[PDB]
């Protein structure tokens, strides 16, 4: 037991839960919220904008996974859904870049808007509180300066390279009072979007709405949400002599270090080793080190695409899971 | 088996491909040069306009939907634009003068 | 009138500098060696016998 | 075959019938037909339905079987070092059906330290889910490898590997399943016998329960191939270079 | 053509970094492996989006019909 | 059981005589028309 | 209220509420994996697994099977009430570490 | 040119499912079936 | 060389042999009601079963 | 009982086109050929 | 002009001679993920490499992965090219496994996988023969002028040939009623008045 | 309007019908229809 996945050169072991009554004759570890409240713990690592890192302790792998899935499934965001085109004489044809508009992040958060109802016909379906409109109009021309030939085509041609900052938000009525303090922008306004030549113009407006990440990958607010498990290294015999420096070069450089008093390797600051399993090849450390992986430590690493703070979606993940599970407590069971 | 299929690979065609009018001509939207090249392919400048792109494979069985050499891929990468091909097709007609 | 293959010394594409060929909108990477009889572009294959 | 309407744009069939059609899923295209009487619609089931044609007329051998990876899914389950708690034995037994068939759990093998079921009693349940199922069979067969025992005192069961397979009363008692026990080619297979003594209806009903399991299972257990398990281990290098 | 705006697999955006990858090679003659890792491409699914990307949109725009 | 896509399933038809047993279902089936899946394409009355 | 949700299968149920099989609409593995673990820690239940029939359509089938002590329909009503508290004890512990930082 | 029931004067050919049947507009009765092309 | 001949060879003898059915007297005979053999093999039983 | 239930069932039923199935069962993929 | 998305049916290749058709399309939650959370793009089963003996993809995937972390493109030539033992030295300094044989969690249940995975970037080029212009069906359409038969060719609306080899396989079942129905009822029904005496 | 434009002369002109096939300002005889002003609609997936 000892909630350690035993890794080796060709397998891993006991990856399952084994945390239920009815597993042995003595039925321990029954369900008790207060005996879980004493044991559950949250460590927060380096936390800042755009990115988060924090630890969760003493949880089964079941509901840890459902947190990872919901953060990139269920929590909605806003992206383009219908791109109304005007005169467009670029070489990038119409539905190519209209696909590229929807994959640009937006800094504005959901809950400021509402869900669009697709049962209504498309004249009142786009209301004043579920749909905001943005547009851009740009025409490349000759820049009449004096460079020489074959130089940079940023001063031969004005606005030849278009960017995400060109997307001018055009407010609709009834909401300019609301978005007065907060104008909406792309999360990264330096994205290249197209290139032009003089005599070519692009004109369009888009309707970005509120949609769920499980429908399409535009609406996923997270870059990528994952979790590791903390590696654990257990040393049987004290390694002495020249083998310890050989034992040091087969790791990431910061995870273990030599004791300077006596010639013996010990464990430095952990959580910096990815499992290179290089110690298994050398057949002289087959008994010195029995390393493993703890089945309850979770290095949650999330980062946003730019929509909101990474701690908020993680708060939003566990909140809507309750609302997911409380919803069907209050509906009857039909035969 | 590959040299009979290599002629059927989709990618770029030529630099003037947005100008020529040919019968039934496909394109790939986002092409990429391959990771492991060859001394052969840099002599014909295959890398200057490649065909096909390199994705991240995880060779394994999964969900039983790949039994013998089937493939399994994710909805997100297509939604990010994993190889969106494009079909261009000519059609023609001739105004014709009669004897009267 | 003699239909003549591309990149031969009698055609205007012979020894271009991707600037005449930019003006003539042809691909520099095109191999050449084929006819353009009445539209469709055809090529004669290399035969052999005993 | 029977039809089922699905919203994609191609023909989807169950995989275990691909061996009659010898299809390869590489761009081959099939054609379907539909009869248009009220009489010949009955003609096609009662003679050309796949329930009537598990056996080939060439020899009398069961032609539809597990293909080239339904064996290796059902092989890692029946491996001798495959032990399961109740929580996982529940989840495996819940994936061979769609949560519809009612089961009953036999007592586990290892009992005193903890309760451990083996990787064979779970295979015993896809044959006989409970007492209400009439299926009970008896069969002795030899695997594909079958390294022999001491051959004069030891019988066939006491092999060095698991080897010779014994089932009595529809429970696994020995052996593994390696394409000679559940697969094609050999006459004395498991799916042959439920076809033999319990009609065609229970024969299909017992083997699609495997297909719904081995598809959903081993993509969550994991199996791969690489260089280290195809490379010479450097002791084949000095031996081949002289021999 | 132009660089894809997101990655294929994870899907963080790389559209602000194609011009920065070119700008980190004209000036500051540098190895390509240490260049974008300085820029912040830790995941190698992100790294292949810019290594393999042939940029044909420069060669296409010289065939403009507008002279 | 083989799976059939729907865009070929609303083209390949199968004739069906009306009876007192299946009159109730075919009334609901004929109001669907040839646009949704469980409907009809053609019809032949015995006087027609 | 709604009824396009959890719905007991009459064909695969016992005469009592000891064994049943429910069919959840519009919920993927995100719920069924979580709901399996909160039920299995009940000492009364012996068998509770889930499955997806076919990934093109969108429905989940949860299986429940227990001893004769409690009817199984009462068990998951306790079960899916029980993780609602588990969502709280993670939320309470997390949000105080945010404000403290 | 004339239908048998409503005596319709206009005929529409359905190319949707490639039956290529010719139907009158008013009442919907088919005029011809199984077209005979000249290959 | 084989896929062309085998489908042709398995069509050749199919033509000469296509009509031989078992009558209710457990006696197989041709379409013109002429005896070929009295029992199928030595005993007249289904070879697939 | 079953040893003559299988024997009696294995008896060739009339009506089988045994010429057709025999033709297709035989057709499948010093010295002498 | 039209474009399309690679939905299932479309024939893919591998540049080492592996035909391959898209089986299904999963979502991203169901996909597995490594320690960093990198989600793979395409899945293929390991069951091709013993039969097809394609060693090249097994060593190209090593040659590919170490080049990305070094930021350098690697040459694969015939009768030479970059070797293996100098390539394993690169990515082991990056911290991965010494022959690319990584391990990654399961996306559907959370925990580790009992075996190890094999991982990396490989070059999948799309082929021709997409399925949007091969699906066709002829319910009841045009007939030939000389034979009253369906017209061969998809562009001429199709109608497939139930050939002579299938006609032998019907009577081996002994079915005699769809045999007429599939060969004269739905195909070639024509009503003829014949005279009894002097019969023609 | 914004009628037929030439290939490389690139000169906007409105040809009157059934009159010529060449362009002005050049003897070049291949000319393109310009894009309409009319609105068109797309999606973003
Ligand atoms: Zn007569
Ligand atoms: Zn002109």
């Amino acid at each position: 037991m000892s909630n350690i996945v035993g890794i080796e050169y060709n397998r891993v072991t006991n990856t399952t839960s084994t945390d239920f009554p009815g597993f042995s004759k003595d039925a321990e570890n029954e369900w008790n919220v207060e005996k879980f409240k004493k044991d559950f713990e949250v460590n927060i690592s380096s936390l800042d904008a755009r990115e988060a890192n924090f630890d969760l302790i003493n949880i089964d792998t079941s509901i840890a996974n459902a947190f990872r899935r919901i953060m990139i499934s269920e929590v909605p965001s806003v992206a383009a859904e219908y791109v109304y085109f005007f005169n467009n004489t670029s070489v990038i044809q119409d539905e190519v870049l209209a696909h590229r508009i929807g994959l640009v992040p937006l800094k504005v958060d959901p809950d400021m808007l509402t869900w669009v109802d697709s049962n209504l016909p498309d004249d009142e379906k786009f209301t004043d509180e579920n749909t905001i409109v943005l547009s851009l109009n740009v025409k490349c021309t000759r820049n009449p300066d004096a460079p020489k030939g074959s130089t940079d085509p940023k001063e031969l041609y004005n606005n030849a390279h278009v960017y995400a900052r060109d997307l001018k938000f055009e407010p609709q009525g009834r909401q300019s009072t609301t978005f007065a303090d907060c104008p909406v922008v792309p999360a990264d306004p330096d994205i290249l979007l197209a290139k032009l030549r003089p005599g070519q113009e692009i004109s369009l407006k888009a309707h970005c709405i509120l949609g769920i990440g499980g429908d399409h990958a535009k609406f996923s607010p997270v870059s990528t949400a994952s979790y590791r498990l903390l590696p654990q290294i257990n040393i049987l015999q004290p390694i002495k002599g020249e083998s310890a420096r050989r034992f040091q070069k087969c790791f990431p450089p910061g995870v273990i270090g030599i004791d300077e008093g006596s010639d013996e390797a010990y464990v430095k600051d952990a959580r910096k080793d990815t499992v290179s399993r290089e110690v298994l090849r050398y057949e002289e450390f087959a008994d010195k080190v029995k390393l493993g992986r703890v089945r309850n430590h979770f290095i949650f690493n999330v980062e946003s695409a730019g929509a909101m703070t990474p701690e908020e979606i993680f708060f939003k993940s566990v909140r809507i899971l309750k609302n997911k599970a409380e919803y069907l407590k209050n509906c009857p069971i039909t035969q | 088996y590959q040299c009979a299929m290599g002629k059927q690979a989709i990618g770029a065609i030529a630099y003037n491909q947005f100008k020529r009018i040919d019968t039934l001509l496909y394109l790939m939207t986002y092409p990429q040069q391959p990771m492991v090249k060859t001394k052969t392919i840099e002599l014909i400048d295959y890398d200057k306009l490649p065909a096909g792109q390199n994705a991240t494979v995880a060779v394994m069985s999964y969900s039983g939907y790949d039994i013998e050499d089937a493939l399994v891929l994710n909805k997100s990468s297509i939604d990010r634009g994993f190889g969106r091909c494009e079909t261009r097709r000519k059609t023609t007609t001739v105004l014709k003068r009669y004897a009267n | 009138r003699m239909p003549i293959m591309l990149r031969s010394n009698k055609c205007i594409l012979y020894d271009a500098d991707e600037s005449k060929m930019a003006k003539l909108n042809e691909c520099p990477l095109d191999p050449g060696g084929y006819f353009i009889v009445n539209g469709t572009e055809k090529v004669i294959l290399v035969q052999e016998q005993l | 075959h029977y039809a089922k309407i699905r919203p994609w744009r191609t023909f989807r069939l169950n995989e275990c019938v691909c061996t009659p059609y010898n299809a390869d899923f590489d761009g081959d295209e099939m054609n379907l037909h539909v009869p248009q009487t009220e009489e010949a619609r009955a003609e096609a089931i009662n003679l050309m339905g796949v329930k009537n044609n598990l056996l080939t007329p060439k020899s009398g051998e069961p032609i539809i079987a597990a293909t080239q990876d339904f064996i290796t899914g059902s092989y890692l389950i029946s491996h001798k070092d495959s032990f399961y708690d109740r929580a996982t034995l529940t989840q495996l037994l819940s994936m061979m059906s769609d949560g519809i068939e009612h089961f009953d759990i036999p007592p586990p093998a290892i009992m005193k330290p903890y309760y451990l079921w083996t990787g064979k009693q779970v295979f015993s349940l896809l044959i006989k889910p409970n007492h209400n199922s009439p299926v009970v069979i008896n069969l002795d067969a030899k695997n594909k490898v079958f390294v022999p025992p001491k051959s004069k005192s030891l019988p066939n069961e006491m092999s060095q590997n698991d080897g010779f397979v014994i089932i009595r009363g529809s429970q696994i008692l020995s052996g593994v399943m390696d394409k000679s026990v559940l697969g094609d080619g050999k006459k004395h297979s498991v799916f042959y016998t439920i076809l033999r003594d319990y009609g065609p209806q229970e024969a299909a009903n017992a083997m699609n329960r495997m297909a719904k399991l081995c598809a959903r299972f081993l993509g969550n257990r994991g199996f791969s191939i690489g260089i280290n398990d195809v490379t010479p281990a450097d002791d084949l290098k000095q031996k081949k270079e002289e021999l | 053509m132009i660089v894809p705006v997101r990655c294929f697999s994870c899907g963080k955006v790389v559209g602000d970094k194609w011009e920065s990858y070119l700008n980190l090679l004209q000036e500051d003659e540098l190895d390509e492996g240490t260049a974008l890792s300085r820029l912040g491409l830790k995941r190698y699914c992100c790294r292949r989006m810019i290594l393999t990307h042939v940029d044909l949109i420069e060669k296409f725009l010289r065939y403009n019909p507008l002279e | 059981e083989v799976a059939v896509p729907d865009r070929v399933a609303k083209v390949l038809t199968y004739p069906e005589k009306v009876t007192r047993y299946n009159r109730h279902k075919l009334q609901e089936l004929i109001v669907n028309g040839p646009n949704v899946h469980p409907g009809a394409n053609y019809l032949l009355k015995r006087n027609e | 209220p709604d009824r396009e949700k959890i719905k007991l299968l009459t064909q695969a149920t016992s005469e009592d509420g000891t064994s049943a099989s429910f069919q959840i609409v519009e919920e993927d593995h995100t719920l069924g994996n979580a709901l399996r673990y909160v039920i299995m820690k009940n000492p009364d239940v012996e068998f509770c697994g889930y499955s997806i029939p076919h990934p093109s359509e969108n429905l989940l089938n949860i299986r429940i099977q227990t001893y004769g002590e409690t009817t199984a329909v009462d068990a998951l009503q306790k079960g899916l009430k029980d993780l609602m508290d588990l969502c709280d004890v993670v939320e309470s512990k997390f949000t105080e570490k945010i404000k403290s930082m | 040119p004339v239908c048998k029931n409503c005596h319709g004067t206009e005929f529409e050919r359905d190319l949707s499912n490639a039956n290529n049947d010719l139907v009158c507009k008013a009442c919907g009765v088919v005029s011809e079936d199984n077209p005979i092309v000249s290959e | 060389v084989k896929t062309a001949e085998t489908g042709y060879m398995s069509r050749r003898l199919m033509k000469s042999l296509e009509d031989l059915s078992c009558q209710y007297d457990n006696t197989v005979r041709t379409s013109a009601n002429g005896i070929v053999q009295f029992t199928y093999g030595g005993d007249g039983l289904d070879p697939l079963e | 009982e079953i040893a003559l239930f299988k024997y009696r069932k294995a008896r060739l039923e009339p009506g089988t086109a045994i010429g057709a199935i025999g033709a297709q069962s035989i057709g499948e993929p010093m010295n002498v050929t | 002009r039209q474009n399309r998305r690679p939905e299932l049916g479309d024939k893919f290749s591998s540049r080492h001679g592996q035909k391959g058709v898209c089986g299904i399309i999963v979502k991203q939650e169901d996909m597995p993920f490594n320690d960093q959370g990198i989600v793979p793009d395409i899945i293929m089963n390991p069951h091709g490499f013993p039969s097809r003996m394609t060693v090249g993809k097994m060593i190209e995937l090593i040659s590919g992965k170490a080049g990305v972390l070094n930021g350098t493109l690697e040459y694969g030539t015939c009768f030479g090219g970059s070797k293996l033992e100098d390539m394993s030295k690169i990515l082991v300094d990056q911290g991965f496994n010494y022959s690319g044989k990584d391990m990654l969690y399961s996306g559907i249940t959370g925990e580790c996988l009992q075996a190890y995975i094999f991982f990396g970037p490989i070059y999948y080029q799309k082929l021709k023969h997409m399925v949007l212009d091969k699906m066709h069906a002829r319910a009841r359409g045009p007939r030939a002028v000389l034979t009253r038969q369906p017209t061969e060719g998809r562009s001429r609306d199709g109608g497939l040939r139930l050939g002579e080899m299938e006609r032998d396989c019907v009577i081996a079942y002994g079915a005699s009623q769809l045999l007429l129905e599939r060969l004269m009822i739905s195909s070639d029904a024509f009503e003829v008045d014949v005279c009894d005496k002097c019969g023609l | 309007t914004l009628k037929y434009i030439c290939a490389e002369c690139s000169s906007k002109l409105s040809l009157s019908r059934t009159d010529a096939v060449r362009c002005k300002d050049c003897g070049h005889r291949i000319l393109l229809k310009a894009r309409t002003k009319r609105l068109v609609q797309f999606e973003a997936r």
